Protein backbone atom coordinates (compact mmCIF):
# COMPACT_ATOMS: atom_id res chain seq x y z
CA UNK A 1 0.00 0.00 0.00
CA UNK A 2 1.23 3.55 -0.84
CA UNK A 3 2.88 4.49 2.94
CA UNK A 4 1.44 8.31 4.02
CA UNK A 5 3.54 10.84 4.30
CA UNK A 6 4.56 11.69 7.94
CA UNK A 7 6.72 12.76 10.49
CA UNK A 8 6.87 12.74 14.55
CA UNK A 9 7.44 15.92 16.04
CA UNK A 10 7.82 17.07 20.27
CA UNK A 11 6.33 20.22 21.23
CA UNK A 12 6.35 21.93 24.33
CA UNK A 13 3.29 23.38 25.76
CA UNK A 14 2.97 26.97 23.87
CA UNK A 15 3.34 24.78 20.56
CA UNK A 16 7.17 24.83 19.89
CA UNK A 17 9.45 22.00 18.29
CA UNK A 18 11.63 20.65 20.99
CA UNK A 19 12.15 17.65 18.57
CA UNK A 20 11.87 16.82 15.33
CA UNK A 21 12.02 13.64 13.37
CA UNK A 22 14.34 13.54 10.03
CA UNK A 23 11.34 12.33 8.29
CA UNK A 24 10.52 16.30 7.78
CA UNK A 25 12.33 16.60 5.25
CA UNK A 26 10.35 14.04 3.07
CA UNK A 27 7.18 15.58 4.18
CA UNK A 28 7.87 19.40 4.30
CA UNK A 29 10.97 19.54 3.06
CA UNK A 30 12.69 21.26 6.03
CA UNK A 31 16.00 19.77 7.56
CA UNK A 32 15.10 19.51 11.24
CA UNK A 33 17.07 22.12 12.53
CA UNK A 34 14.82 24.45 10.56
CA UNK A 35 11.98 23.59 12.48
CA UNK A 36 13.61 23.11 15.77
CA UNK A 37 13.37 26.05 18.15
CA UNK A 38 10.03 27.98 16.03
CA UNK A 39 6.10 27.27 17.14
CA UNK A 40 4.25 25.12 14.96
CA UNK A 41 2.36 28.50 14.35
CA UNK A 42 4.93 30.12 12.77
CA UNK A 43 3.94 27.42 9.57
CA UNK A 44 0.49 27.46 9.88
CA UNK A 45 -1.86 28.94 7.39
CA UNK A 46 -3.25 32.31 8.59
CA UNK A 47 -6.63 31.22 8.75
CA UNK A 48 -5.83 27.60 10.93
CA UNK A 49 -3.36 29.57 13.41
CA UNK A 50 -6.08 30.10 16.01
CA UNK A 51 -7.35 26.48 15.49
CA UNK A 52 -4.34 25.67 15.71
CA UNK A 53 -3.35 27.59 18.99
CA UNK A 54 -6.98 26.35 20.60
CA UNK A 55 -5.73 22.96 20.10
CA UNK A 56 -2.47 22.76 21.41
CA UNK A 57 -4.17 24.73 24.84
CA UNK A 58 -7.24 21.92 24.97
CA UNK A 59 -5.10 18.84 24.06
CA UNK A 60 -3.35 19.46 27.59
CA UNK A 61 -6.77 18.82 29.11
CA UNK A 62 -7.96 15.80 27.78
CA UNK A 63 -6.25 13.46 29.71
CA UNK A 64 -3.81 12.18 27.47
CA UNK A 65 -6.18 11.23 25.14
CA UNK A 66 -5.45 12.27 21.03
CA UNK A 67 -6.42 15.49 19.56
CA UNK A 68 -6.20 15.68 16.18
CA UNK A 69 -6.15 18.90 13.62
CA UNK A 70 -6.26 19.51 10.05
CA UNK A 71 -4.25 22.77 9.00
CA UNK A 72 -2.58 24.26 6.04
CA UNK A 73 1.46 23.91 6.61
CA UNK A 74 3.83 25.63 4.65
CA UNK A 75 6.47 23.56 2.87
CA UNK A 76 10.20 24.76 2.13
CA UNK A 77 8.78 25.40 -1.12
CA UNK A 78 6.33 27.92 0.22
CA UNK A 79 3.35 26.12 -0.70
CA UNK A 80 0.39 25.39 1.27
CA UNK A 81 0.23 21.48 2.56
CA UNK A 82 -2.90 20.03 4.23
CA UNK A 83 -1.75 18.41 7.48
CA UNK A 84 -3.48 16.23 9.91
CA UNK A 85 -1.38 16.36 13.23
CA UNK A 86 -2.39 13.70 15.96
CA UNK A 87 -1.21 15.21 18.97
CA UNK A 88 -1.81 13.51 22.64
CA UNK A 89 0.50 14.63 26.09
CA UNK A 90 2.86 12.96 27.76
CA UNK A 91 5.19 12.90 31.20
CA UNK A 92 7.12 10.65 32.95
CA UNK A 93 4.92 9.21 35.64
CA UNK A 94 8.10 8.85 37.83
CA UNK A 95 8.20 12.69 38.07
CA UNK A 96 6.30 15.98 37.83
CA UNK A 97 8.38 17.50 34.93
CA UNK A 98 5.89 19.49 32.60
CA UNK A 99 4.05 17.85 30.18
CA UNK A 100 4.95 17.81 26.71
CA UNK A 101 2.69 17.43 23.46
CA UNK A 102 4.23 14.67 20.86
CA UNK A 103 2.47 14.73 17.69
CA UNK A 104 2.18 12.73 14.33
CA UNK A 105 1.92 15.00 11.18
CA UNK A 106 0.75 13.59 8.26
CA UNK A 107 0.20 14.97 4.93
CA UNK A 108 -3.10 14.32 3.75
CA UNK A 109 -5.82 15.18 1.36
CA UNK A 110 -8.52 17.89 1.69
CA UNK A 111 -11.29 16.69 -0.78
CA UNK B 1 22.16 8.36 37.05
CA UNK B 2 20.69 9.96 34.33
CA UNK B 3 17.71 12.62 33.72
CA UNK B 4 14.36 11.49 32.74
CA UNK B 5 14.90 12.90 28.79
CA UNK B 6 17.45 10.32 28.43
CA UNK B 7 15.57 7.76 29.43
CA UNK B 8 12.72 7.88 27.19
CA UNK B 9 12.74 7.22 23.77
CA UNK B 10 9.79 7.53 21.26
CA UNK B 11 9.35 4.89 18.52
CA UNK B 12 6.71 4.16 15.64
CA UNK B 13 4.88 1.11 14.55
CA UNK B 14 2.79 -0.35 11.88
CA UNK B 15 -0.20 -2.11 13.81
CA UNK B 16 1.72 -5.52 13.45
CA UNK B 17 4.49 -4.12 16.07
CA UNK B 18 7.38 -3.81 13.23
CA UNK B 19 9.28 -0.92 13.64
CA UNK B 20 8.85 2.20 11.42
CA UNK B 21 10.48 5.23 13.52
CA UNK B 22 12.84 5.07 16.58
CA UNK B 23 14.48 7.87 17.90
CA UNK B 24 18.15 7.98 18.72
CA UNK B 25 18.08 7.84 22.12
CA UNK B 26 17.69 3.95 22.08
CA UNK B 27 21.37 3.98 21.23
CA UNK B 28 23.02 4.90 24.71
CA UNK B 29 20.21 2.79 26.28
CA UNK B 30 20.60 -0.46 25.36
CA UNK B 31 22.85 -0.27 21.91
CA UNK B 32 20.53 -0.42 18.89
CA UNK B 33 20.65 2.14 15.81
CA UNK B 34 17.29 3.10 15.08
CA UNK B 35 18.05 1.78 10.85
CA UNK B 36 18.62 -1.91 12.36
CA UNK B 37 15.29 -2.12 14.22
CA UNK B 38 12.79 -0.73 11.23
CA UNK B 39 11.05 -3.68 10.00
CA UNK B 40 11.70 -5.54 12.88
CA UNK B 41 8.53 -6.69 15.29
CA UNK B 42 8.79 -5.28 18.57
CA UNK B 43 8.02 -8.89 19.88
CA UNK B 44 11.27 -10.18 18.63
CA UNK B 45 12.69 -8.14 21.48
CA UNK B 46 10.23 -8.97 24.64
CA UNK B 47 11.74 -11.17 27.31
CA UNK B 48 9.68 -14.89 27.19
CA UNK B 49 8.16 -14.35 30.41
CA UNK B 50 6.56 -11.16 29.48
CA UNK B 51 5.78 -12.33 25.57
CA UNK B 52 1.91 -13.63 26.66
CA UNK B 53 1.46 -10.22 28.69
CA UNK B 54 2.77 -8.35 26.04
CA UNK B 55 0.52 -9.95 23.37
CA UNK B 56 -2.66 -8.95 25.31
CA UNK B 57 -1.21 -5.48 26.33
CA UNK B 58 -1.29 -5.14 21.95
CA UNK B 59 -4.65 -6.42 21.75
CA UNK B 60 -6.09 -4.31 24.16
CA UNK B 61 -4.30 -1.81 22.62
CA UNK B 62 -6.00 -1.87 19.08
CA UNK B 63 -9.20 -2.50 20.90
CA UNK B 64 -9.04 0.82 23.30
CA UNK B 65 -6.60 2.92 20.89
CA UNK B 66 -4.33 3.63 24.29
CA UNK B 67 -2.76 1.76 26.78
CA UNK B 68 -0.33 1.57 28.80
CA UNK B 69 2.19 -1.43 29.14
CA UNK B 70 2.60 -3.50 32.50
CA UNK B 71 6.73 -3.52 33.75
CA UNK B 72 8.21 -5.45 30.78
CA UNK B 73 11.67 -6.86 29.72
CA UNK B 74 13.55 -5.46 26.52
CA UNK B 75 16.41 -7.03 24.53
CA UNK B 76 19.36 -5.10 25.05
CA UNK B 77 21.86 -5.38 21.70
CA UNK B 78 24.95 -6.88 23.69
CA UNK B 79 22.81 -8.92 25.66
CA UNK B 80 20.89 -8.91 28.78
CA UNK B 81 17.64 -6.82 29.13
CA UNK B 82 16.70 -3.32 30.28
CA UNK B 83 13.15 -2.88 32.23
CA UNK B 84 10.62 -0.41 30.17
CA UNK B 85 7.39 0.63 30.45
CA UNK B 86 5.37 1.70 27.04
CA UNK B 87 2.74 4.00 26.38
CA UNK B 88 1.32 2.88 23.09
CA UNK B 89 -1.70 5.06 20.94
CA UNK B 90 -3.23 4.28 17.82
CA UNK B 91 -3.51 6.83 15.19
CA UNK B 92 -6.63 6.95 13.04
CA UNK B 93 -7.70 8.21 10.22
CA UNK B 94 -10.64 10.28 11.90
CA UNK B 95 -12.91 9.33 8.28
CA UNK B 96 -13.63 6.53 9.20
CA UNK B 97 -11.18 5.01 12.40
CA UNK B 98 -8.73 2.94 9.96
CA UNK B 99 -5.67 2.37 12.31
CA UNK B 100 -2.48 3.90 10.64
CA UNK B 101 0.25 3.36 12.85
CA UNK B 102 0.72 2.82 16.64
CA UNK B 103 3.08 5.45 18.55
CA UNK B 104 5.43 4.66 21.58
CA UNK B 105 6.40 6.59 24.08
CA UNK B 106 9.13 3.80 25.84
CA UNK B 107 10.74 4.97 29.41
CA UNK B 108 13.49 2.69 31.08
CA UNK B 109 13.34 1.78 34.71
CA UNK B 110 16.77 -0.02 34.85
CA UNK B 111 20.11 -0.27 33.55
CA UNK B 112 20.77 -3.71 31.52
CA UNK B 113 20.61 -6.38 33.35
CA UNK B 114 21.71 -10.26 32.41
Amino acid sequence: VCQPTRFISRHNIEGIFTFVDHRCVATVGYQPQELLGKNIVEFCHPEDQQLLRDSFQQVVKLKGQVLSVMFRFRSKNQEWLWMRTSSFTFQNPYSDEIEYIICTNTNVKNS
Amino acid sequence: FKGLDSKTFLSEHSMDMKFTYCDDRITELIGYHPEELLGRSAYEFYHALDSENMTKSHQNLCTKGQVVSGQYRMLAKHGGYVWLETQGTVIYNPRNLQPQCIMCVNYVLSEIEK
